RNA sequence: UUGACCUCAAAUCAGGUAGGAGUACCCGCUGAACUUAAGCAUAUCAAUAAGCGGAGGAAAAGAAACCAACCGGGAUUGC
RNA sequence: AUAUUGGCGAGAGACCGAUAGCGAACAAGUACAGUGAUGGAAAGAUGAAAAGAACUUUGAAAAGAGAGUGAAAAAGUACGU
RNA sequence: CGUGGAGGUCAGUGACGAAGCCUAGACCGUAAGGUCGGGUCGAACGGCCUCUAGUGCAGAUCUUGGUGGUAGUAGCAAAUAUUCAAAUGAGAACUUUGAAGACUGAAGUGGGGAAAGGUUCCACGUCAACAGCAGUUGGACGUGGGUUAGUCGAUCCUAAGAGAUGGGGAAGCUCCGUUUCAAAGGCCUGAUUUUAUGCAGGCCACCAUCGAAAGGGAAUCCGGUUAAGAUUCCGGAACCUGG
RNA sequence: AAACUUUCAACAACGGAUCUCUUGGUUCUCGCAUCGAUGAAGAACGCAGCGAAAUGCGAUACGUAAUGUGAAUUGCAGAAUUCCGUGAAUCAUCGAAUCUUUGAACGCACAUUGCGCCCCUUGGUAUUCCAGGGGGCAUGCCUGUUUGAGCGUCAUUU
């Protein structure tokens, strides 16, 4: 609502943070939700994706299949899959890029990371 | 591989100063490997490590002078800093308002007493 | 000839790296649309003259 | 502008050869084959009423 | 009257390469500058036209103390130091 | 067959000062042409374009040898 | 209070949409030329992912004619149309 | 009437394919035009009632870019001359090697320097553009290597010439002159090795700087090796200056 | 009954409109005052494992240190275990350092990393020359400590 000072309420002028958004808010950008379990176990569904958590595919063109979280891309907004990969020319590893909001989490890993940061970040944790 | 950094503000002059000297012989052995591996295996862990000893060093050797030269207007020229010109010209916190037996008439003798117009 | 002075030589000691361009792999960079650059020169046939 | 079409004052040939008014842009072969501005000639528009 | 040369016999540099700027526009008889002073603490940089000034300005270049400027003084002489506060 | 005050000088020390770029706007000094022209000069363009120096962080100006002939007037600039 | 075309931080907007707007959205006081003060270029566009072309036949290389990949090979390093 | 653009409305149309281009496809109108179909293409579109004026187009020697007829055209004549064989190759009148026949006749296309140029020389590899025919070679392109000095130069000095302080104009930015009223420079010795130097005699008129790669000038030649270049490295034989 | 030329509806070259778009650029309000002898700006000489051309940086030379965020980037290579919290990070933040030869840039110059002296320390078993590292010195005004001419003017002892 443009009724304070820093609001921008053009079109063009509105993707300023976006080609010179900052690396250390870039993967914030990048982040991934949880599922209907989860979120009447932890409150908060927004949360950082990570490289020792896994995901699952459901809709792009591989429907039942799951995968993880490696290599991801900043300057292009991707990231690559570990677990599902294609076939180049004699069969080795398709770089598919992919995006953890598009994808679906099922499982994660319980550490400290969480929990008592949860209560920073707003919530109440397990 | 990757240093620390407090571990060298931990040591004293001389013990940095061996220290800096093991750095010495490490350069001639991080650049004979190179033209025939196309990578070295600690190429970039080199350039890290030496230029957080000259920091530490040269701090400390800062540090002993605001000791001696503690407590007066005659301090070398390296203690201070750069900042403007402005703060070291133009008007202060007194000589902007000289106080005085006349000057007082003004703000201080004179100032502005608080009211309340309404009734 | 050659003989000049170093100052001067030194301003004009820089063209060398410029013989060197693309090798095989700024072909494909991270979202590269210019390849070759426009500033090649070799004065064989070419007068520069500064 | 102030400076659209302001920053541009030459002088080319005559008679003679076939050429006509094109500020002659100094250097052969420059990419500026007789260009510059003035008004609704050389690349460089022009914008009639000056917008007060 | 010259038989054909115009441009000649030319082997003898003029304006040498100027150790102030480079822009190679100076010469040893007239000891005077044509880029941005030389010898002396004069700066050939105008503002006449609508061209031919920001190249002596700034803002096109390197400014390794200006960014200094816009640094300091956004919170107030800052000329201290600081530490942590919540991890 | 002999010591002071004033004026005029000479260093590499503690403590200070000077030489410029950018430069919207504004100020002081000096100084042109073209357009219009019931021919030419006077005049208009024009206390101008361009260029230079200094100060300030707004500048110049302004708390009355000022403005009136009225119901006496109550600082400067700008719309 | 009043002024405020350069520097810094929002909307600076009922503009224009690559021969247009300032000279510059890109390497932009660019490239080229000149002894100097200067004038000042031409070229905006792949797709979700280069998977940027497996293998086989002819050929010295660069290609064409098949096949595979892609929603469409009527997008094939001469780039959407 | 059409195009671009803003506001409002049919709470429109829109991967059942918008808009734009072509159409020897059709209907309506005197003239400015619009709609439909097919093909191509795959992302936001159109009409009416208003507002805005940098909207429409055959010529101003109009501007910029690109493409024809002419035209598979003119030209491809300064400088005597080609041909055969071998190696390589898909491909050779022309590059390499050998032989024969010739041109230029140290006033030459030789062999050494200065200026310009600063990786165009040497080695290896390659033939898609350029190299106005050809060309495996090359001054095209990519990947490397060589740069070693007390001595021949330069730097230092001087003439021509440029240009400060101490004076003399101007509002500012400066120019001319080079010693045109000097308080300009501070040393040998005596009293002082261990005082990093305070007071008196006896002397000297030189007292900003820059300024020649054909001139000026105390000093090194010859031979061999390498893919290239020395008087520089190696080996042998010598001299001068300063401390 | 052919080839070629003009008018030429599809496919296939060279040439590469218009329309639909964007991280940016011309006319104008408000707010803020953050250039300037602890060394500005521009330009030249440069820097990463494949760095020629920008930006940034200046032998700590695409960084170091501190703070905040709290579990990466890339076309490829290299890759230690601090990876469940003495600090990854090509982004961002950045009060304290460093910054050559040039440059408002300083003994004296520049077609020339040109050309000297003094002080401190080490070696050449030499306080004087040479080499290396660190630290300096020039002009025109206005104050001040330690110090010099000139019988212009003005004073005190046998």
């Amino acid at each position: 609502a443009k009724q304070s000072l820093d609001v921008s309420s053009d079109r063009r002028k509105a993707r300023k943070a976006y080609f010179t958004a900052p690396s250390s808010q870039r993967r914030v950008l990048l982040s991934a939700p949880l599922s209907k379990e989860l979120r009447a176990q932890y409150g908060i569904k927004a949360l950082p994706i990570r490289r020792d958590d896994e995901v699952l595919v459901v809709r792009g063109s591989k429907k039942g299949q799951e995968g993880k979280i490696s290599s991801v891309y900043r300057l292009k907004f991707a990231v690559q899959v570990d677990k599902v990969t294609k076939e180049k020319v004699n069969g080795a590893s398709v770089p598919i890029n992919l995006h953890p909001s598009k994808l679906v989490i099922t499982k994660l890993h319980l550490d400290k990371d969480r929990k008592a940061l949860i209560q920073r970040k707003g919530g109440k944790l397990e | 591989a990757g240093v620390k950094a407090y571990e060298l503000r931990t040591k004293s002059k001389e013990q940095l100063a061996s220290q800096l000297v093991d750095l010495k012989k490490e350069l001639a052995e991080l650049k004979v490997q190179k033209l025939s591996r196309p990578s070295l295996p600690k190429i970039k862990t080199v350039r890290k490590s030496i230029a957080c000893v000259l920091t530490v060093i040269n701090e400390q050797q800062r540090e002993a002078v605001r000791q001696l030269y503690k407590g007066k207007k005659y301090q070398p020229k390296d203690l201070r800093a750069k900042k403007t010109r402005a703060l070291r010209r133009a008007l202060t916190k007194f000589e902007a308002s000289q106080v005085t037996e006349k000057q007082r008439k003004k703000q201080i003798a004179f100032p502005q007493r608080k009211y309340a117009i309404k009734a | 000839a050659a003989q000049k002075s170093f100052r001067i030589k030194q301003k004009m000691a820089k063209a060398k790296k410029q013989n060197r361009p693309l090798p095989q792999w700024i072909r494909l960079r991270t979202n590269n649309t210019i390849r070759y650059n426009a500033k090649r020169r070799n004065w064989r046939r070419t007068k520069m003259n500064i | 502008s102030e400076k659209a079409g302001h920053q541009t004052s030459a002088e080319s040939w005559g008679t003679g050869r076939a050429v006509a008014r094109i500020p002659r842009v100094g250097g052969g072969g420059t990419g500026r084959s007789g260009q510059g501005a003035f008004g609704n000639m050389c690349r460089g528009g022009r914008m009639f009423a000056p917008t007060k | 009257g010259k038989g054909t040369p115009s441009f000649g016999k030319r082997h003898n540099k003029s304006h040498t390469l100027c150790n102030r700027c480079g822009r190679r526009s100076f010469h040893v008889q007239k000891k005077t500058c044509s880029s941005c002073g030389y010898p002396a603490a004069k700066t050939r940089s105008y503002n006449w036209g609508a061209k031919a000034k920001r190249r002596h300005t700034t803002g096109t270049g390197r400014m390794r103390y200006l960014k200094h400027v816009s640094r300091r003084f956004k919170n107030g002489f800052q000329t201290g130091s600081a530490s942590k506060a919540s991890a």
